[PDB]
RNA sequence: GGGGACGGGUGAAACAGGAUGAUCCCGCCGAGACCGCCGGCCGCGCAGGCGCCUGCCAAGACCGCCUCUGUCAAUCAAGGGCGAAGGCCGGGGGCUAGAAGGCGAUCAGACACCACCGUAUUCCCGGCCGUAAACGGUGCCGCCCCGCGGCCGGCGCGCGCGUCCCGCCGGCCGCCCAGGGAAACCGGGAGGCUCCGGGCUCUGGGGGGAGUAUGGCCGCAAGGCUGAAACUUGAAGGCAUUGACGGAGGGGUACCACCAGACGUGGAGUCUGCGGCUCAAUCUGACUCAACGCGCGCACCUCACCAGGCCCGGACGCGCGGAGGACCGACAGCCGGGCGCGCUUUCGCGAUCGCGCGGGUGGUGGUGCAUGGCCGCUCCCAGCCCGUGGCGCGAGCCGUCUGCUCCAUUGCGACAACGAGCGAGACCCCGGCCGCGGGCGCCGCGGGACGGCCCGCGGCAGCGGGAGGACGGCGGGGCGAUAGCAGGUCUGUGAUGCCCUCAGACGCCCUGGGCCGCACGCGCGCUACACUGGCGGGGCCAGCCGGCGCCCGCCAGGACGCGCGGAGCCCCCGCCGUGGCCGGGACCGCGGGCUGGAACGCCCCCGCGCACCAGGAAUGUCUUGUAGGCGCCCGCCCCCACCGCG
């Protein structure tokens, strides 16, 4: 979806924060796009847009974090966009340092 | 010290000219 | 802007103190601005008091003590550590510390 | 030697505020089967659970004396 | 006078000094400066300034007062005097430093800093000069203005009474509530001011040009004081706040640091990579950590490079051509390593198409400094944020703390902060131990260990010790924040922008060669230098996880089979006996084999027995199943490990 909307010439954090609202309202803790590339320039800088809390370490990345990369070659070279999703809760596992407390 | 040092290289050249005007009176 | 009320020295009533030397550097420095620590030290070290206290034939004699005011210029100070930078906030402390 | 993270610490505290009489003060095993009664206390894993008992132990041991 | 070899100097030095005896020590002596330590949030002076001892002279502020006068006052162009240092003039003086000068070391060059010698000067008297960051960067006189201090000089009060205490006046000051200010800050003002008016003088009006030109005045001069314009320009500047740097101060921490030890390397031979050298080509990246057994085995391929030689496998689309004939094939001989490649020849062949124009597809081609992706590194670290409040006019800070604890921003404690998050940890993997269920094969799930307990020392987090227990205080790994960096890679890819070479090709194949060439210098290694060892036989033994039989062969291996099996070190006994020796196996002369299309690759066997007798300046890695020692397996591979991963 990102790489459809970044090809239809759509100002990039737009877009980013769009997919971070389609996975924010799905319920994700936290959404987070990188988009690296000649971004408009010949200088290369990779923009980072995040919401919410993500999670980065250990096996709980395995399972609760999902990532997703696609080379969408633009015209001047090809930019590489990252989403990544972080789930806290699935029917399953759990994470293994929240302590719920009653 | 560059004022100075601006200073003496203003005087050194004030004095090449007082100098100048003193050949010609 | 001002770094310190008292402009690096304590000249209060005065527009002229008497120059000294930094011991190390030999800078010209008004007295006001100069470090001056006094150290009251022994004429041998605490390593060879000892020995020298054993070797001396007179019944009661001390290792006689060497006073010296060592008065330093700012740039031998913080050079030599005899003074350190601190924060703007701890630039006011007065009392002598450690 | 080991220091007790703020998971292991915070939690510690919440046990020893909502339950008084059911930990005792040198008890380990009594300190991990109160903080394994299921919803009452849940501690994903047995080494944090182990690791919230010794400082609840440790804690419950503070409050007695004073 | 003494006594004896160097002394100075420095960051290290070097030029000077010293048997003409220096330095050093003492006894003296001359000269000229200088007034130490006491010496200050001391004091005095109009400022500049002021510090030996005595004597003298004139003054000065402060204070006290029921003394005198009666506004005699405040500030001030013009005008007068004073005015650090340096300088100048006419004399004196000449110790010390020391602009200039010269010099030794530097460094590319320093002529500079640093060392040495040194003239003016420094110092005195008589004049000039008239400048200083001449500062509190704050004119002068006057008023009210908030506490808490210190010092200073008078004066008075209390008290038995001491350099006590409380005040008063005057000076020097610190901290400061309001107040102010763009803040810094100031509050004995920079307060009482947009709510703007006590009095007097001075000065400024964006940055430069320029304190220049010119005229004047002044000076012996140097120069002072006064003082433009033409012209140029979008900022210059103030004070704060984040960062980024520092050749700054602290704290902290880590065997990629050290300590205490270990085992090393650098010294030899070789192995491999790197530079250079040499070439037809020696394809290339990579050059501190963070290039250099690195881009997981180069006879061929790989392979990108060289010497040659085929081949369209140029798609689609249009204009023309061609079917009795588009296009390519071919025997034999020549030529050519060889190929119907070409050539002689004369046969085939069947629109899969030719040609012109466009327009492709492919390229281990370039550019990683156009890029995606992925790794390295900072990071074998511990930071990174947010919501609400507080403080700021704000940028913002606080939280996130100059204390303690930790392995850790790991927690405690203090505290305008209070709670959360991410990273740390937890988690995941394997291991030791107990149980359960299963069992072609030990392999599935659950417990267990938590600084729990005990003794100290601690508010504390914890800091040592003691057991109990497979297991003890982060077991041996994976994962890895926020930011990064012109790290590395276009040569891993149907990742890619751009130049796209595009047919006598940089495509794609085949052969031959190189990538391994070697006056040399280096990195990772291996094998050594032996008697804690080599050499013979005898036991025995693993784990990652694991095939063998039989016959022929000294072997290396080969033939023919089947379904299956395992190290060295070490130990035990002989032997050699300090000899470059049976230590060491480098080089080289036969051979016998292997794997392949083909050795140049490897193995083996009989010679041949090099250096090296423990490694210079240096440099590495390491804390218990550890270093080291010893083998084994796999990775890549036709063959082959001195390598890597286990």
């Amino acid at each position: 979806n990102l790489r459809a909307k970044l090809e239809e010439a759509m100002p990039i954090r737009r877009a980013a924060y769009s997919i971070i609202r389609t996975a924010m309202r799905a319920g994700a803790a936290g959404c987070e796009v990188i988009v690296a590339g000649k971004l408009r320039a010949q200088r290369a800088r990779a923009n980072k847009f995040k919401e919410g809390c993500l999670i980065s370490t250990g096996h709980p990345k395995r399972i609760f974090l999902a990532e997703a990369t696609r080379h969408i070659k633009m015209r001047q070279g090809v930019i590489g966009v990252k989403v990544r999703i972080y789930n806290p809760n699935i029917r399953g596992a759990v994470m293994p340092d929240k302590i719920e407390i009653g | 010290m560059r004022a100075k040092w601006a200073k003496k290289r203003m005087r050194k050249l004030k004095r090449k000219r007082r100098h100048m005007k003193a050949r010609s009176k | 802007p001002v770094k310190r009320r008292n402009n690096g020295r304590s000249k209060y009533n005065c527009g002229h103190t008497n120059i000294v030397r930094c011991q190390n550097c030999h800078r010209c420095v008004p007295k006001d601005k100069v470090i001056k620590r006094f150290t009251i030290r022994n004429i041998v070290d605490n390593t060879i008091a000892d020995d020298v206290l054993n070797a001396c034939v007179i019944q009661g004699f001390a290792i006689p003590k060497l006073y010296n005011k060592v008065q330093y210029c700012v740039s031998c100070s913080i050079h030599n550590h005899i003074v350190r930078v601190r924060s703007r906030e701890d630039r006011k402390i007065r009392t002598p510390p450690k | 030697g080991k220091v007790r993270t703020k998971t292991i610490k915070r939690a510690a505290r919440k046990i020893v505020e909502n339950n008084y009489e059911s930990l005792k003060p040198k008890d380990f095993q009594n300190n991990k089967a109160i903080c394994s009664k299921r919803n009452v206390a849940i501690i994903p894993s047995k080494r944090l659970r182990n690791k919230v008992a010794g400082y609840v132990t440790t804690l419950m041991n503070r409050v007695v004396k004073g």
